[PDB]
């Protein structure tokens, strides 16, 4: 299949209570494998899957400066963005970052990506072609011409076509025996009876990886939105992923309903009736 | 600025059998900004030493974070997942539902 | 790894 490789950073500045709290997470598909948190006593890239372990000290001690250097561009930043909406020195606010690369199956560049966020909104995002930036408002255009300026697509489109994916390549080699894995679901369906005239049918899938799976109720073959409830796909805490649909149905018609699953690790879709 | 209210799952990571070791999770996400309480109850009281993953956020930029706890299920103990948040006019309690 | 930033 294809991969990506992500990375999340959180900033919050937290006025009179010391510099911002940053958090940076590092994903191979839906596998975190590494953290920082300037709030922990180690101030280093820590390692938060096995594969990684194995990288040496300069890969630690790299990776380490980086993105202490990130969290003090981005401190900087909060104090910039406050300027830039008028907004008071005593309230909180977040900056946010998402970057990363898809490989295709041949390990080959897809597509990269850059976005960042202020207060939980769009602020600036780099451009599919990776050489052009789209700014939310009249505050990212000041940030956008500042980049135009000093050339900043150019760095990240580097980055992204080079380091990112040679990396992403190695990271899936390293972990081939957990990266490379389709768990798929293990399904099963509930009945509990709400009244005399309705009951309701839960469909399971547990134990799943990767995270994207679709369940869906049909009546009659026909897809089922009313009276249905899908929950969103949460983490078991053991790197699978877990969720239910449910349908309310008329009693005595329990039969005529049926859940259909779809998942990368299932040869064909499964279809799970109520069983007797 | 825009705030949004935490979605809150508390599940076990297996299915859940009387006497059994598992885990109770209390899932938060769709949230922001990232500031959070969340405290895992054993019949209405505080469990100590719950952990929680590192912080990350969603395509639209809400936050979420997974609250877990080693537990042994039994037929009498009930079990809650409890979040305060900026968004929050109240303590928001999910009561854990074994098929749920 | 990492990205290898220019002010906001």
């Amino acid at each position: 299949g294809s991969h990506s490789m992500r990375y999340f950073y959180t900033s919050v500045s937290r006025p009179g209570r010391g510099e911002p709290r940053f958090i940076a997470v590092g994903y191979v598909d839906d596998t975190q494998f590494v953290r920082f948190d300037s709030d922990a006593a180690s101030q280093r890239m820590e390692p938060r899957a096995p594969w990684i372990e194995q990288e040496g000290p300069e890969y630690w001690d790299q990776e380490t400066r980086n993105v202490k250097a990130q969290s003090q561009t981005d401190r900087v930043d909060l104090g910039t963005l406050r300027g830039y909406y008028n907004q008071s020195e005593d309230g909180s606010h977040t900056i946010q970052i998402m970057y990363g690369c898809d490989v295709g199956p041949d390990g080959r560049f897809l597509r990269g990506y850059r976005q960042d966020a202020y207060d939980g909104k769009d602020y600036i995002a780099l451009n599919e072609d990776l050489r052009s930036w789209t700014a939310a408002d009249m505050a990212a255009q000041i940030t956008k011409r500042k980049w135009e300026a000093a050339h900043a697509a150019e760095q990240q489109r580097a980055y992204l076509e080079g380091r990112c994916v040679e990396w992403l390549r190695r990271y899936l080699e390293n972990g081939k025996e957990t990266l490379q894995r389709t768990d798929p679901p293990k399904t099963h369906m509930t009945h509990h009876p709400i009244s005399d005239h309705e009951a309701t049918l839960r469909c399971w899938a547990l134990g799943f990886y990767p995270a994207e799976i679709t369940l869906t109720w049909q009546r009659d073959g026909e897809d089922q939105t009313q009276d249905t409830e899908l929950v969103e796909t949460r983490p078991a805490g053991d790197g699978t992923f877990q969720k239910w649909a449910a349908v309310v149905v008329p009693s005595g018609e329990e039969q005529r309903y049926t859940c259909h699953v779809q998942h990368e690790g299932l040869p064909k879709p499964l279809t799970l009736r109520w069983e007797p | 600025m825009i705030q949004r209210t935490p979605k809150i799952q508390v599940y076990s990571r297996h299915p859940a059998e009387n006497g059994k070791s598992n885990f109770l999770n209390c899932y938060v996400s769709g949230f922001h900004p990232s500031d959070i309480e969340v405290d895992l109850l054993k019949n209405g009281e505080r469990i100590e030493k719950v952990e929680h993953s590192d912080l990350s956020f969603s395509k639209d930029w809400s936050f979420y974070l997974l609250y877990y706890t080693e537990f042994t299920p039994t037929e009498k103990d009930e079990y809650a997942c409890r979040v305060n948040h900026v968004t929050l006019s109240q303590p928001k309690i999910v009561k854990w539902d074994r098929d749920m | 790894v990492v990205v290898g930033g220019v002010g906001k």
